[PDB]
């Protein structure tokens, strides 16, 4: 019935106000209309926060909390859900500090956030080293909590798969700052491709002692998670040219597409909700204050919004609340430590890359290097037996080397893509 | 699931085993009648045997 | 050099005691001349009132560390998420009394959780050493679907993994389901007879009752229950032959406490002496920074060792947790608890008194029982 | 090819240089000094294995 849009500082307030107003205008029209009460503020307080959740709950029962923020401080995740454990209003992440999806989802949570979990980054991960045709894995991770449940599951995921990459134990730091062992560890690992698994200030240190060591040629490879490159704009000097992270950014979506597809999603769960039942749902009389243990009397919407189209794009999240279909922009540093587009996943949870292979020159040292020799092979006499990617097995034979050619489209075009 | 009589080489090597391990057999006939081997389904990325 | 830390605590005669607790720790062993300064509010059971004390007392007080209590009752959850979320923004450390569960043991969730009880993943290294010590090597686990379940069983897979042993299977619980007869029944029809029970204290008794009536309380079936269901129904609707765990000196209050404040005000001086401290506003509205000594005060801690407490010395794990408790084995016997066996880390001491078994077997059972019936 | 510490003490390149061997028998052509810091270099590394 009432809709709450919270931005920050970054915009003006009135063409803000005026988009949220026309937004649901545009189309799907609700059988009952809502306002947009749009509260602005650089601070990002927990008693700021709680004052205007309580403002909103005053505001004839809003049904529809939309959280944003501007920082990058992941606290305001955990608050947001301690305030949702109770208030019992449905709340869709944006872009700011509610974008690192990290607390586990409570039974009582009702949060459907638009971030990208670590369950469906391995996957871009693992279609990435396909492409690349990457054989050689080193899962180099640090002790944090969660990460070996994700180094079990990744283990049986490359366990069952067709491929069968080359898997070595994992060589993990046990203590930062070691100063003795450190050595042993980065010597234990002989291979091209590593993967990491800490945050940003150890990978700080990470990378200086593979600096130190040497670990920056033209034949390694590194791999970079979300939550270590999430800061675009701040690259410390130790970070070499090449560091390969999938994550989402604003570089192809903005505050305005995210908030549209936030209300749209609202929208088709109240026409599902309306579809079974019949009554509008209410909020509790008070704000915060509450002396018994809180239900809800009516069904959630959690299974009303499991199946979602809009559009023709379907927006659905899995029990637990993450996305079916995210964005996962591939990001690749540039060799003036910058950031761009070199690919997609949103194209049937695939992979996509521009067939750009060579870009790991020597920046961080000076050592010039042959390594990818060009070569050019035709196919008229019958020694080569060169066939096309089959969609069934791994792409192609256990006995093959990657191969690329021009296809034509047209007769006056010259564009050809690099199948 | 009709209940057959099926004998030949390998019951006699059974019996014995039986016999001589404390073994009660319960033969059994293949529902698919392959002996099974990696397939592609639906999720091709998992190699579960038939 | 004067540092006030406010407590969290449920009547006025425990707020009376614990500050007199401080004010005599305050001059306990080795101290300076001013170190803390005693500050305490009550146990709120409203979630806003309770914010507002603690943002209007601690907060606007210079304050490093929260002395939050277990509540009072229970049976009620009353979980001290609130807290730990608000210290989260500055990775304020906190106190935990006895919150045993495994939610606060991930750092995810919870950015700075410091507990004085150990959590619930040690009873699956119990179990192992049970296991261990009496030759017990296919086990079966009956786990709810719950966060701290799935943690204990993770815990149970990695630390039986490196023996090179693997559980048969493990069967998965939902919090209300009272038709599990099929699942009991699928867990019968299986070469091992130990079963493991880590589930809420309802469902462990609803499980226990349809065991009762399915007869699996007979000879050869040992029991294995956690520590949280032992209790409530646990005591009327179970007889003998169960291996029951206790924390020795858990339940007690100011037992931890003395030993815990001491801690923090040894490691409040080791910050003081070992580099720039920076001090948090004062206002709880206005700042959303954070701390630079977060981090510094769990190097400080995790590595802190202090032989002052009752428990000898006192370690904390990855997760900040109590490290290395003392544990005790019980046992029923005619719906009376028996100290056996207990534990102090790495070792077994068991009693004279013998352990029994369901069935009234005097001797330990064995999980190998060949049916050969082999399809 | 011949993977000689150019200069004592270079606390930079020595990694480097200790990285860029990879084989089991390695002969050393110094003095007692330098090679006590040789070996000590060898120790942080971990290059004493069977
Ligand atoms: C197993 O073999 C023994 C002989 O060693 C025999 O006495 C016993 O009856 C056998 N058990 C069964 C179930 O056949
Ligand atoms: C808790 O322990 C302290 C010291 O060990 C003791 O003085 C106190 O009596 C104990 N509490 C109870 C209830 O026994």
């Amino acid at each position: 019935l009432n809709i709450a849009v919270m931005l920050g500082h970054s915009h003006d307030v009135t063409e803000r106000e005026l988009r949220t107003l026309w937004g649901p205008e545009q189309a799907a029209g609700l059988p009952l209309d809502v306002n947009v009460v749009a509260l602005l503020m650089n601070r990002t307080d927990p008693k700021s926060l709680i004052t205007h959740v309580c403002d909103l709950m005053s505001g004839a029962r809003i049904h529809g909390l939309v959280f944003g923020d501007d920082t990058d401080q992941e606290a305001v995740a955990q608050m947001l859900d301690f305030i949702s454990s109770h208030t019992f209003v449905p709340i869709l992440g944006i872009h700011g500090g509610a974008s690192m999806i990290m607390a586990d989802k409570d039974p009582t949570s009702t949060f459907f956030q638009f971030g990208a979990s670590i369950q469906q980054q391995a996957t871009v991960m693992l279609k990435i080293m396909q492409d690349y045709d990457w054989h050689v894995f080193s899962l180099v991770t640090t002790i944090f909590p969660g990460y070996r449940e994700f180094i079990s599951f990744v283990k049986t995921t490359v366990d069952n798969s067709f491929v069968g990459w080359d898997m070595q134990n994992v060589i993990t730091l046990d203590t930062s700052f070691e100063d003795a062992k450190t050595q042993v560890q980065l010597k234990k690992i002989h291979s091209s491709v590593i993967l990491l698994y800490c945050s940003k200030d150890e990978a700080v240190l990470i990378l200086s002692e593979a600096r130190s060591l040497g670990l920056t040629g033209y034949d390694f490879f590194w791999i970079v998670p979300s939550l270590v490159s999430g800061n675009t704009e701040l690259i410390p000097k130790e970070f070499p040219s090449g560091l390969i992270s999938v994550s989402y950014d604003d570089w192809d979506y903005s505050l305005e597409a995210r908030v549209r597809d936030g209300i749209g999603i609202l929208t088709t769960a109240a026409s599902s909700m309306l579809e079974k039942f019949s009554y509008i749902p209410e909020a509790k009389a008070s704000c915060y204050g509450q002396m018994e243990r809180p239900e809800v009397p009516m069904h959630t919407l959690h299974p009303f919004m499991v199946n979602v189209t809009w559009d023709g794009k379907d927006l659905s999240f899995t029990e637990e609340g993450y996305q079916v279909h995210p964005r996962l922009v591939v990001i690749v540093l540039n060799k003036d430590r910058e950031w761009e587009k070199v690919g997609k996943w949103e194209n049937h949870t695939l992979s996509l890359r521009h067939a750009v292979w060579p870009r790991y020159k020597s920046f961080s040292d000076c050592e010039p290097d042959d390594n990818h020799l060009s070569i050019v092979t035709l196919e008229e006499a019958p020694f080569v037996i060169v066939e096309d990617i089959d969609p069934l097995t791994e792409t192609c034979v256990r006995n093959t080397v990657p191969c690329r050619k021009f296809v034509k489209i047209n007769n006056s075009t010259n564009e050809g893509m690099n199948v | 699931t009709v209940p057959q009589c099926c004998y030949g080489f390998c019951i006699d090597l059974l019996i014995k085993l039986a016999r001589t391990m404390n073994f009660t057999y319960e033969v059994h006939l293949v529902a698919d009648g392959k002996f099974g081997t990696q397939e592609r389904v639906n999720n091709s990325n998992k190699k579960e045997w038939n | 050099k004067i540092v006030n830390i406010g407590a969290v605590l449920s009547t006025r005669k425990h707020e009376q005691m614990f500050r007199e607790a401080v004010n005599q720790a305050n001059k306990r062993h080795g101290s300076w001349k001013i170190q803390l300064n005693a500050t305490s509010v009550t146990h709120k059971p409203n979630a806003i009132q309770m914010a507002l004390s603690v943002c209007e007392d601690l907060i606007s007080s210079q304050v490093y560390a929260i002395l939050v209590s277990h509540p009072p009752t229970p049976n009620d959850h009353f979980t001290p998420t609130p807290v730990s979320y608000t210290a989260g923004f500055y990775r304020i450390p906190v106190l935990g009394l006895t919150t045993r569960m495994s939610i606060y043991s991930d750092k995810s969730i919870h950015l700075s959780f410091l507990r004085t009880v150990p959590p619930y993943s040690h009873q699956s290294s119990v179990w192992f050493e049970m296991m261990r010590v009496y030759s017990w090597n296919h086990i079966i686990l009956l786990v709810s679907d719950d966060h701290e379940g799935r943690a204990a069983q993770k815990r149970l897979e990695t630390l039986l993994e490196e023996r090179e042993s693997k559980a048969e299977k493990v069967l998965q619980f939902d919090p209300g389901t009272k038709n599990v007869t099929a699942l009991l029944m699928e867990a019968k029809e299986l070469e091992a007879r130990v079963i493991i029970l880590s589930a809420s204290e309802d469902d462990a008794a609803t499980v226990y009752r349809a065991a009762a009536m399915l007869n699996m309380t007979g000879s050869g079936y040992v029991w294995l229950v956690g520590e949280r269901e032992i209790s409530g129904n646990a005591l009327r609707y179970a007889p003998d032959g169960i291996l029951g765990l206790q924390l020795i000196n858990g339940k007690n209050e100011s037992a931890h406490i003395s030993d815990a404040v001491g801690v923090v005000a040894q490691a409040v001086h080791e910050l003081l002496e070992k580099e720039n401290i920076t001090d948090p506003p004062r206002g709880c509205v206005g700042n959303t920074n954070i701390w630079k000594t977060g981090p510094l005060f769990k190097r400080v801690l995790m590595s802190s060792k202090y032989a002052d407490g009752v428990t000898g010395r006192v370690e904390f794990n990855e997760d900040g947790d109590r490290k290395f408790a003392n544990y005790s084995i019980m046992n029923l016997q005619n719906r009376k608890l028996v100290q056996v066996g207990i534990y102090n880390g790495t070792h077994v001491i068991p009693n004279d008194r013998k352990i029994i078994w369901p069935g009234g077997e005097t001797e330990k059972p064995r999980g190998y029982q060949m049916s050969t019936r082999l399809k």
